């Protein structure tokens, strides 16, 4: 018991949620080079035997509805769960089309008590998305 | 009795570190995904995941730097940041 | 290059 069982019916799957256009009250320019992302992490996790889903443009009510769904179906036969988050964002927060929604909202419906059928199965987020306004200045090697 | 605590398995993958901007490459996409994808064709049928995202690491931090008319914004770096609440070793394959 |  050193490795997750990874041998199940399916591996699970990899919802890919790519925000590209926003509403102008939130000041966000176009995310150009997003959609690239998009379909090279569908392709990468569609060799790797996950069920991807690709939704694009949602607003921070739809991420929490679709999180909510998801986290709702009976993943008894798959080994694992993947999330991706492609958008513009803050510590701690991620942003839907129309406006900011905190990532523990959206980690929480997986929680190991809240989605039995992924208790003790790896629940992965791969988060693209800023974190604040420091930029790193680097060091010469 | 048996349980294992509700934020157990959780392993959290972000572009970059806390309270920083993350790059993105207008017509190659974000550095970060560009290279987690690289990293996970080319090693995912081998190495555990903690590994392949240490590669990742280690490619975003020397092979990426921006470039910009503004002073500002120009020949900056990015480390992603690992997150894991992981219980075990993962592997994308099965034996 | 644009910043997230």
């Amino acid at each position: 018991d050193n490795s997750y069982k990874m041998d199940y019916p399916e591996m699970g799957l990899c919802i890919i949620i790519n925000n590209k256009n926003f509403h102008k009250s939130t000041g966000m320019t176009s995310r150009s080079g997003t959609d690239v992302d998009a379909a090279n992490l569908r392709e990468t996790f569609r060799n790797l035997k996950y069920e991807v889903r690709n939704k694009n443009d949602l607003t921070r009510e739809e991420i929490v509805e679709l999180m909510r769904d998801v986290s709702k179906e009976d993943h008894s036969k798959r080994s694992s769960f993947v999330c991706v988050l492609l958008s513009h964002g803050e510590e701690g927060i991620i942003f839907g089309t129309n406006g900011p929604v905190d990532l523990k909202k959206i980690t929480n419906f997986f929680r190991g008590d809240r989605c039995r059928s992924l208790t003790g199965k790896p629940k992965l987020f791969i988060i693209q998305a800023c974190r604040g306004t420091e930029l790193d200045c680097g060091i010469e090697t | 009795c048996h349980k294992i605590p509700v934020e157990a398995d959780f392993l959290y993958a972000y572009s970059t570190a806390p309270g920083y901007y993350s790059w993105r490459n207008s017509k190659d996409g974000s550095w970060f995904i560009q290279s987690l994808c690289a990293m996970l064709k080319q090693y995912a049928d081998k190495l555990e995941f903690m590994h392949i995202l240490t590669r990742v690491n280690r490619k975003v931090a020397t092979e990426f730097e921006s470039f910009s008319f503004d002073a500002t914004f120009h020949a900056k770096k990015q480390i992603p940041c690992i997150v894991s609440m992981l219980t075990k070793e993962l592997y994308f394959y099965h034996h | 290059y644009v910043a997230x």
